[PDB]
């Protein structure tokens, strides 16, 4: 064809070497490019990219702040022309504002975080669809239109909730061994569910969970790795203040039973909030405690713990190995995310120009899509509204710091079995059997 | 043959993880795949010997923290990493060595101290100072130049093969 | 020798 005359146009200009860069094997694959370029083939004329597009919108403002996004793709929008010239508006124009157009369409519909928190970024954005025109243009952008103003503002019954000692209603006798531990793991697996599906990309892109606004950009984030480390912290205090060692038996058995309803559930968090647990220095030393612990459940502790061995090979053969729904362990994506952002160059300089690295932001996209995948399916559980809201308000640590606290555990550890053994009296009224994992009917 | 298994720890937020990226990033290479094997398990010649580097850094996991004890219990020397421009991830230093010890249930375990190198608040006498209260070696490392990663690595490597 | 949970010996 025959484009503009790339000094009204800065588009026209046209590939090179200095501009845009591929990979190998359909639709080609941008390794990098200009700023410039990267709006180009996103708005291309000679085909649609709706992969590209969302992948794009989810990692381009470590790049691009989106001020400067909805400039470059309003000054894409607005064309120069070169009476044969149908085949340009045919050819160019015309699929070209389609493509605009339908990235303000992803823009505003599945990342309107960006309108939310600039309010003028939305009020140019509502001014640039105000003005197209064309009498097709108007019926098309009416949609987005709608958008805008939106955003403005099972197979059988599930299984029965299991009771033990304590009954329903009685929230003053709730705790860990009151509750019955099947109970305990499902609506665990519901709290961390819940959780994990909250986590939004816009807190995992951009290492945004690491730095100084932590508290800021990732609040679903950080409450769920919270969530997970007080369980850890209420099971290790669980075992370490049980100073009986028939009653701490008892205690840590009933945690290895949850351990396996969560490997059942496929909570793979609430694995690894046991596991953890157990490997703390604390728990770990009490060879008093894992003496008296059957063989059973010291197989299922063992295969457990297996799966962290090894930077998880285990854990992550499985999670590929099962079906939905389930719970993945969150800090193997977050490393992942960070390493790929810290340890691969912000851009590439070819000829002495400076070129995007996109591929990069593409690999960042992909994990945070494996995320968002095991986000789909939920459990077929009932809610149990007081369990939940006693697991809810659980908080092992009190007024008291970290280290302060980690060191009384140590301490309790030490006191309840030195380096003779004492012996301690029993805390618990109420028997001590496990009514086990198997359920009622 | 003989493989060792390393752990890196330090506070989050100043960039530990480009220790470990920096030595494995077989030079003039950038291409990192985080998910695969050689991105943490390289191997070397170190005073002769042949051995492989199996290097565990849980950068991003920092919040985690109850997961801390799990993760070092996995090791056999420590990298105690600080950033010489952020003094608190200095300060940070004494409390994750106290846990080392207390996990690996030694009050010598090998390890050593590593400042990573924004204008710099960290003196190197201070952490010079403070690697000899501990009797642990300590190297300062370039995160551009690559400079003193191999020599923080192969250092820790000798502490376990003096231990 | 392992782990407190580790195969017996």
């Amino acid at each position: 064809m025959r484009l503009p005359s790339a000094d009204v146009y800065r588009f026209a200009e046209p590939d090179s070497e200095e501009n845009i860069i591929f990979e190998e094997n359909g639709i080609p694959i941008i390794k990098a490019g200009t700023v410039i370029k990267l709006i180009e083939r996103l708005t291309y004329h000679m085909y649609a990219d709706p992969n590209f597009v969302r992948t794009f919108l989810t990692t381009y403002r470590s790049f691009c702040k989106p001020q400067e996004l909805l400039s470059l793709i309003i000054e894409r929008f607005e064309i120069p022309e070169p009476a044969e010239l149908k085949r340009f508006r045919k050819e160019y124009i015309q699929p070209v504002q389609l493509r605009v157009l339908n990235v303000c369409r992803h823009w505003v519909e599945h990342h309107f975080y960006d309108f939310e928190r600039d309010a003028y970024l939305l009020q140019r954005m509502e001014e640039f669809i105000g003005t197209v025109r064309g009498k097709a243009m108007k019926k098309w952008v009416e949609s987005i239109t709608k958008i805008i103003q939106r955003k403005k503002i099972f197979q059988s019954s599930p299984p029965t909730v299991e009771w033990h000692i304590s009954r329903p209603g009685h929230i003053e006798t709730f705790d860990l061994l009151t509750l019955h531990p099947i109970e305990i793991a499902r609506q665990l697996t519901l709290l961390e569910s819940d959780l994990y599906r909250a986590v939004q990309p816009s807190e995992l892109v951009g290492s945004v969970w690491t730095k100084e606004d932590k508290e800021i950009n990732s609040p679903n984030l950080l409450k769920m790795i919270r969530h997970t480390t007080n369980l850890t912290l209420w099971f290790e205090k669980c075992i370490v203040e049980t100073e009986n060692l028939e009653e701490r038996v008892a205690v840590v058995s009933r945690i290895i039973e949850i351990l396996q309803v969560f490997q059942e559930l496929n909570n793979f968090n609430g694995v690894l909030e046991v596991v953890s647990a157990m490997n703390s220095s604390p728990v770990y030393r009490l060879d008093h405690t894992f003496e008296q612990i059957p063989s059973r459940q010291k197989k299922i502790l063992e295969e457990a713990h297996e799966l962290s061995e090894d930077h998880y090979k285990k854990y992550l053969a499985k999670l590929r190995s099962i079906n939905p729904p389930c719970v993945p362990f969150f800090g193997i994506y977050l490393t992942n995310i960070l390493k790929t952002e810290e340890g691969n160059p912000e851009v590439l300089k070819r000829h002495g120009k400076e070129l995007i690295n996109f591929s990069k932001r593409r690999k960042v996209a992909e994990i945070t899509g494996e995320i968002q995948q095991y986000q789909n399916q939920p459990y077929c559980l009932r809610v149990e509204s007081d369990i939940k809201r006693f697991f809810e308000n659980l908080n092992p640590m009190g007024n008291s710091m970290e280290k302060e606290f980690t060191d009384y555990l140590f301490n309790k550890s030490l006191e309840i079995e030195p380096r003779p053994l004492p012996r301690f009296p029993k805390k618990y009224s109420y028997p001590l059997k496990s009514p086990g994992v198997r359920p009622s009917n | 043959m003989t493989e060792y298994k390393l752990v890196v720890v330090g506070a989050g937020g100043v960039g530990k993880s480009a220790l470990t990226i920096q030595l494995i990033q077989n030079h003039f290479v950038d291409e990192y795949d985080p998910t695969i094997e050689d991105s943490y398990r390289k191997q070397v010649v170190i005073d002769g010997e042949t051995c492989l580097l199996d290097i565990l850094d849980t950068a991003g996991q920092e919040e985690y923290s109850a997961m801390r004890d799990q993760y070092m219990r996995t090791g056999e020397g420590f990298l105690c990493v600080f950033a010489i421009n952020n003094t608190k991830s200095f300060e940070d230093i004494h409390q994750y060595r106290e846990q080392i010890k207390r996990v690996k249930d030694s009050d010598d375990v090998p390890m050593v101290l590593v400042g990573n190198k924004a204008a710099r608040t960290v003196e190197s006498r201070q952490a010079q100072d403070l690697a000899r209260s501990y009797g642990i070696p300590y190297i300062e490392t370039s995160a551009k130049t690559r400079q003193g990663v191999e020599d923080a690595f192969y250092t820790l490597v000798r502490e376990i093969r003096q231990h | 020798k392992x782990h407190p949970w580790s195969v017996a010996n």
